[PDB]
């Protein structure tokens, strides 16, 4: 039963900075929405950039599969985004469990992991 | 119902097709109406938004005599009314989208009413 | 003497005890409610009160209820009309040896009406001698509360009435120049909106011998207590439920069937005994029409 | 070899299928059989009482509906299986019954229950075939003459036999030989004599018994023969000329637009051989249009005969002035119910009763009043016809109005009684004339005289009032009895609803179906539990004690009746037109239960549905329509039966359709629902309206409607119809799939999925109505047109919004109303 948020055992926060090492360029969401700025400019929260929370959560969640996929394990698969028929976990008589699915959650079960801005 | 008129009258003036198009498209395209509605939404100043509109307007993204309808309707209003006016036009605009109804049908309605009147009709 | 209360607002009226609801019955404001309130208002202003005050039963403006000889011409309309000044018209031939069932003839013409006594009436316009009239339907509503002590054990209900500006008939008395607003209804420390009383000109109505409209719900006599004989009775059956002092021990909730309010009788004599307008009883008078209300 | 019927006021002629009956003319002589064997047994070897049964039975045959309920019952439940045992059991006794005692009346009515209420039940599907052909099967073939059918032709002959008859005649001889003559002129027109004949010879090889008897009626039919001069034949044909009424009529006769038969089927002579071959002559589309002018020409003519004799009949109207103040003293289901029954009762088969005896003793034990001089009597209004040898008819409405008053001096009941005169010797008078009269004599209820007495308000408390007599008893639940209401209680303690749930009614149909409601119901009571305390629960559908479940009243009237019965061309076809009505409407509900029995589902949930709506019926019949059916099945019971109303009775009807809580006032519910009923109706009244209104949590009210229907719907710019065509209705439940009974009762039966699926089909209607409360008229229906706009190809929404909007004139849109047709099921589950 991977669905036990009801019961909250610990809770971990991680907090750090993260530095860009190349030309980070944002999202940029705003796909020729000019606010203040020349041609097509990258978000920002009040002039300060931000990182989307989403695009994190996007990438973190690609590799995750990446990684899911390279296990190549019968307990452990991942599931097509757009499928309504995936199930997180599976108790059918030791299951099976969707990594993915666990860390960020589905459609029939909410993330675990939460990201910020 | 006034606010209803005002709104109509805007969206058929923005429902003229788009000339030298390949495909029989309005002049106003919903992007950008609801981008005139979320800079309004997040810049909360009239002046702000009327300069938005002029510059779509300058850009050949929305119709001239729309923008002139527009910026005259909206040059001394305050914003309560302000963004419920872009809803209503959104509304209607989206109706008449949605409806595939073209110009010639509307041509130059100018009562709301009259207006439910052909859809209801058609 | 005349009084007007501009209402404007809901009120309740004569319920009807069901289980543990409440319903309305009565269109209009009975007397003895009326009575009980403005005499409450003077217990409360001093404490001293009157048996000796009486008054009629409050109707919407320009309303009346309907007797015999004002029906409506459609079977399920509700268009009412009679001959001006038809009581004079009428009655007259009473004194001479006509026979009553030519008198209650209706058929002025064809497709003759049916009548509805004591029906709320609304006087409407000229239209030569046959006065054009329409029955008043009030506006109604249902107020539900439940029982705590956090946590429901029970549950009642109740009917609001919305009523217009009122008019009504009183004694003459210092009690409603003293008095400016009553609490009416069955919950009078609940569920109140607006009460107030107006006082305006005086009234001078003359009560005598002759055919008379019997406003309040009538009674010929009460324990032998004759109190006037009447040719012919034209109306219908009611039940009365209200309170009346008889100085001594008891003296509440005695219960009389009479006659329904808007009932035609024609009257010759009457008696000298305890009049029975202070129990909200017997407020006939006599009137041309229903446009006595002027 | 042609005969059509003319309708009305469709105005269409149809023509009967000459297999059909001489196929039912086997069925008929067999019934006639039966009916004779029965006589027989019931008389013990007895020839008086057999004649009287014999002529019972057959006046039953040709009145079925006002003898035979809708729905035949083992159980005595409705007024008409009383008047049925009274009818037959008044020979048997030889001691007059006592109507001075209500109670002890019932009591006997009851204790007179034999098998031949079964015996005759048993062939009670063949009685309704027969009758509904004599109804839709005119009395004359002549074109223009076609208007009136059989059934009102025939109750005409055997009330003017019964009226004309005088002297030493035979009066139960007569009325035979009238219903087999009629019978005859059903089944051969040109042979009716032969036929009547052929008829008796058979009925005589049938009955065993009754030879002597049988053998001399048809003796003196055929010896005294048309062209003989005897008493029978003259009083039959003057009877049968006062009953056409219309040969007195020149308008015929001067239309000579064909200009060809005319001069031979019409004129003094009559041969029907000459009408016959004049038919196929012109051909039958010809003869219908020739008909339809004939018609209208007479509706159009005017003519005024009076006899200057005296009148051989009166016609009396029997009503309940005010009937508001006795409904409101009951607020509990069952006594209501209970007093609509005793209510009809009273109005009609006490009133039969006491003029019964008064005849009876009247003549010094010499005749009887016949069966069939009921003609109506449901509902509370009753027209009974009496002979004119009562004397004044004023002395005879004193004499009923002392006993009514007499009878019922405590139960609060007072009766009306309008006596006018009914026909002449040589004339009988036009329904609009006999009501005017009505009417006319109606100022003397207004007149009254000064009582003293005291009635406790309702049942309530225990007052002061005068304290000669002792205060309000006590109840066994407390102090709610007052002794008007304890009556009734006792009254209504053996008999009622208790009476209906302990029954089986039976359908008798290609295979017979019986309906036991105490095996049917699913509601698990305890043995200490009342079933008459949960009676409501029960018909409201309550399977378990913790359950939540509204119920629906459906009230059903006419459209402007009354001046339709006042546009009548003469006594027969009001007569007709009321039973067409009636039994049309019978035969509507039948069909409805029809319908929910074949629904391809388990047939433990559509004998309970069938159940519960049985039980939920207060009275059917006429202009009258009450019904209590759950309201889980409520909405789609009234559009399949009535969206062929006007094919069955030919009349448009204003339906209202309430749903209250089951612990709501019955009363008070019923005041708001015929509110309900009568503003829903169509000004244009070709069609029938339905209107729905959900009391979700909000008691009802007649003032409450009133003012709703005043506030919100209105004339220019409403959401709320009210006034509801009944196929607009049926596109709403084609689209929602709810139609099919089969998926009402899968639903129905299974709430776990039901709730769901209901609630998924209406929540985007509901998210468009509350917007609808969110906002004004102008802005609710722009949010419409975008969400119509906003709408993916083959989707529910744009279906729903498009029939909204669709085919409405003014801004005047059914929103409020498609949603409460919905509610209505949502909360039925």
């Amino acid at each position: 039963s991977c669905m036990d948020l009801d019961v909250i055992t610990t809770v971990v926060k991680i907090e750090g900075k993260l530095r860009n090492e190349t030309l980070l360029r944002v999202g940029k969401g705003k796909t020729q929405d000019f606010a203040e700025a020349t041609d097509n400019p990258i978000i920002k929260y009040r002039d300060r950039p931000l990182i989307p929370g989403s695009s994190l959560k996007g990438a973190f969640r690609s590799l995750v599969e990446s990684y899911t996929k390279s296990l190549n394990d019968s307990k452990y698969y991942v599931c097509d985004l757009d499928d309504n028929s995936c199930v997180s976990c599976e108790e059918k008589k030791e299951g099976r469990y969707c990594i993915p699915c666990i860390l960020f959650g589905f459609k029939d079960l909410a993330s675990r992991v939460y990201i910020l801005d | 119902q006034d606010l209803l008129d005002i709104a109509t009258r805007i969206a058929i003036s923005a429902i003229k097709p788009k000339p030298k198009s390949n495909k029989p498209e309005p002049y106003v395209d919903s992007s950008t109406i609801n981008s005139l509605l979320s800079f309004l939404q997040s810049r909360r100043n009239v002046n702000e938004l009327l300069l938005y509109i002029m510059r779509q307007a300058g850009r050949d993204e929305i119709d001239e005599e729309t923008g002139k309808l527009l910026l005259a309707s909206l040059k001394d209003r305050e914003l309560k009314d302000a963004v419920n006016l872009l809803g209503y036009v959104k509304w209607v605009y989206d109706t008449l989208t949605g409806l595939k109804v073209n110009y010639n049908n509307v041509k130059g309605v100018k009562t709301f009413k009259e207006l439910v009147n052909i859809l209801s009709k058609v | 003497i005349l009084i007007k209360l501009k209402v404007k607002g809901y009120i309740t009226t004569q319920m009807r005890r069901i289980r543990n609801y409440y319903f309305s019955i009565t269109n209009y404001i009975p007397s003895t409610t009326l009575r009980g309130a403005i005499l409450a208002e003077y217990y409360n202003q001093t404490g001293k009160i009157d048996e000796n005050f009486y008054v009629s039963p409050a109707y919407p403006i320009k309303t009346a209820p309907a007797h015999y000889f004002s029906p409506a011409k459609e079977r399920k309309g509700d268009e009412f009309i009679e001959v001006k000044r038809i009581l004079e018209k009428k009655e007259k031939e009473f004194e001479a040896n006509k026979p009553i069932e030519e008198i209650m003839k209706l058929e002025i013409d064809g497709k003759h009406p049916k009548p509805k006594i004591g029906s709320l009436i609304t006087y409407e316009g000229e239209t030569d001698k046959e006065n054009k009239y329409r029955e008043f339907s009030s506006k109604s509503i249902i107020q539900m509360h439940v029982a705590i002590d956090s946590y429901k054990g029970m549950l009642f209900a109740y009917e609001y009435k919305e009523f217009d500006e009122m008019w009504a008939i009183a004694s003459d008395s210092e009690v409603i120049d003293t008095v400016k607003r009553i609490k009416i209804g069955r919950g009078k420390n609940r569920g109140n909106k607006v009460v107030d009383v107006e006082k305006v000109r005086e009234v001078s109505l003359d009560q005598s011998k002759g055919l008379l409209y019997c406003l309040s719900p009538c009674i010929g006599s009460l324990f032998g207590k004759t109190f006037f004989k009447a040719k012919y009775i034209i109306g219908d059956k009611s039940i009365y439920s209200g309170w009346f002092t008889v100085d001594s021990f008891s003296g509440q909730k005695p219960v009389f069937e009479t006659l329904r309010e808007g009932s035609l009788v024609y009257v010759e004599s009457f008696s000298n005994e305890k009049s029975l307008m202070p129990a909200g009883l017997n407020f006939m008078l006599r009137i041309s029409d229903l446009s006595s209300i002027l | 070899m042609i005969r059509g019927k003319l309708l009305l006021p469709e105005k269409k002629v149809v023509f009967i299928n000459e297999s059909e009956v001489q196929s039912l003319r086997k069925d008929v002589v067999d019934a006639l059989k039966v009916f004779s064997s029965l006589a027989c047994e019931l008389a013990d070897n007895n020839e008086t009482k057999a004649t009287n049964i014999f002529a019972d039975l057959i006046s039953m045959i040709y009145k079925l509906p006002m003898l035979i309920s809708y729905v035949p019952s083992d159980k005595l439940s409705t007024p008409h299986e009383y008047f049925f045992a009274y009818i037959v059991f008044r020979h048997l006794v030889e001691d007059s019954m006592p109507s001075n005692d209500i109670a002890k009346l019932l009591e006997i009515l009851e204790e007179k229950k034999r098998d031949e209420i079964k015996e005759v039940l048993d062939y009670a599907r063949t009685l309704r075939k027969i009758y509904e052909k004599l109804l839709y099967v005119p009395a004359d073939t002549r074109p223009g003459y076609n208007f009136t059918s059989l059934a009102s032709h025939l109750q005409l002959s055997s009330i003017l036999v019964w009226l004309l008859q005088k002297g030493s005649v035979d009066l139960n001889y007569l009325r035979i030989s009238a219903l087999l003559h009629d019978i005859g002129k059903l089944f051969n027109p040109t042979n009716h004599v032969s036929e009547s004949i052929k008829i008796l010879d058979e009925v005589i090889e049938g009955s065993e018994c009754l030879k002597t008897n049988l053998s001399r009626v048809k003796s003196l039919v055929e010896q005294h023969h048309a062209p003989l001069e005897t008493i029978l034949n003259d009083a039959d044909r003057l009877a049968a000329s006062t009953d056409r009424f219309s040969e007195i009529v020149k308008g015929a006769l001067n239309n000579t637009k064909i200009g060809e038969c005319y001069s031979l089927c019409y004129g003094r002579d009559v041969r029907t051989k000459e009408c016959m071959e004049c038919l196929e002559e012109y051909g039958e589309e010809t003869y219908s249009e020739e008909s339809k002018r004939l018609y209208d020409v007479i509706s159009n003519s005017v003519v005024s005969q009076k006899v200057e004799g005296n009148a051989i009949g009166y016609l009396v109207y029997i009503d309940f002035p005010g009937i508001q103040r006795f409904i409101t003293s009951f607020p509990k289901l069952r006594e209501m119910s209970f007093a609509s029954f005793l209510v009809d009762f009273v109005t009609s088969i006490y009133s039969f009763i006491v003029l019964d005896q008064a005849y009876y003793e009247r003549t010094g034990k010499k005749s009887r009043i016949p069966a069939e001089a009921l003609l109506s009597g449901y509902g509370g209004h009753s027209y009974i016809i009496v002979r004119s040898d009562f004397g004044s008819k004023d002395e005879v409405k004193a004499w009923l109005e002392s006993v009514s008053s007499s009878a019922l001096s405590k139960l609060g009941i007072r009766l009306d009684v309008k006596v006018a005169d009914f026909a002449y010797e040589n004339y009988v008078r036009n329904y609009k004339e006999v009501y005017e009269d009505m009417m006319s004599k109606s100022y003397e209820r207004y007149l009254i005289r000064d009582e003293g007495k005291v009635y406790s308000y309702g049942l309530h408390r225990v007052c002061d009032n005068c304290g000669i007599r002792p205060a309000v008893n006590r109840s066994d639940d407390g102090e709610y009895l007052c002794e008007t209401c304890n009556l009734v209680r006792d009254l209504s303690k053996n008999r009622g609803f208790i009476a209906k749930y302990k029954s089986k009614y039976t359908l008798y149909e290609e295979q017979r179906i019986e309906i036991s409601p105490k095996e049917d119901i699913k509601f698990k009571l305890d043995k200490n539990q009342d079933p008459t305390s949960y009676a409501m629960e029960i018909i409201a559908g309550y399977r378990t004690t913790s359950d939540s479940r509204y119920i629906a009243l459906i009230k059903a009237d006419g459209n402007n009746a009354g001046k339709i019965f006042g546009n009548t061309v003469t006594f027969s076809e009001y007569v007709d037109k009321s039973f067409r009505l009636d039994f049309g409407v019978k035969k509507m509900f039948y069909d409805t239960l029809l319908d929910i029995m074949r629904a391809s589902s388990d047939e433990s949930i559509k004998k309970d549905l069938v159940s519960r709506i049985l039980l939920g019926v207060l009275y059917l019949g006429g202009d009258d329509i009450m019904l209590l059916s759950p309201s889980a099945i409520a909405v789609p019971f009234a559009v399949k039966m009535f969206k062929r109303s006007l094919e069955y009775t030919g009349f448009t009807f204003k339906v209202g359709i309430i749903s209250v809580k089951p612990d709501h006032p019955v009363q008070f519910a019923y005041g708001a629902v015929n509110a309900l009923m009568e503003e829903s109706k169509i000004h244009t009244g070709e069609k029938s309206s339905i209107g729905v209104l959900v009391f979700s949590s909000t008691l009802a009210s007649e003032g409450v409607v009133k003012s709703d229907l005043k506030n919100y719907r209105k004339e220019k710019e409403s959401f709320l119809v009210v006034s509801n065509d009944v196929d607009d209705v049926e596109r709403l439940l084609n689209l929602m799939e709810l139609d099919d009974f089969g998926k009402l009762m899968e639903l129905y039966w299974n709430p776990e999925e039901g709730r769901k699926v209901i609630r998924d089909k209406i929540r985007s209607l509901e998210r468009f109505v509350n917007y609808a409360d969110t906002h004004d008229f102008y802005n609710t229906l722009a949010y419409l047109i975008r969400s119509k706009a906003k709408s993916e190809e083959n989707s529910l929404i744009k279906r729903i919004i498009d029939l909204t909007i669709k085919g409405r004139d003014d801004f005047v849109f059914p929103l409020y109303d498609y949603y409460f047709i919905l509610k209505s099921i949502r909360v039925g589950i």
